[PDB]
């Protein structure tokens, strides 16, 4: 599961939990976080 | 958001035109549609639509891809890099 596959992913959870953008974001900054760790 | 609702509507509406227009092969890469390509041009896309309406205010985000011999290259910059936070 590549980059792409992970933003795809990601994406997906995230929307998820966030009612708010700015929440949204945030999950998104973890999950960038998360891919350049890996 | 029930995004990934979105975008599965968005690959059948992908595979629907990738069909009309057939170098590389039209793809879906699970976030865009890539119309098919000759060898040697490069197809910009924008980022995901849904983004339009997450962060209205940012919309500068670009990702390319070189059609190569060796077929689609990587997306560059990474959807991470392009469309991430």
């Amino acid at each position: 599961c590549d980059a792409t596959c992970q933003f795809r992913k990601a994406i997906d959870d995230c929307a998820r939990q966030a009612y708010h953008s700015s929440v949204f974001k945030a999950c998104m900054k973890q999950k960038k976080k998360e891919w350049k760790a890996g | 958001a029930h995004s990934d609702g979105i975008f599965k509507k968005e690959q059948a509406m992908c595979l629907e035109k990738i069909q009309r227009a057939n170098g590389c092969p039209g793809m879906w890469d699970n976030i865009t549609c890539w119309k098919p390509a000759h060898v040697g041009e490069m197809v910009l896309v924008s980022c995901p639509e849904l983004f339009r309406i997450f962060n209205p205010d940012q919309d500068m985000g670009v990702v390319s891809r070189n059609c190569t011999e060796d077929g689609w290259s990587e997306p560059f910059p990474h959807y991470f890099d392009a469309c991430g936070f």
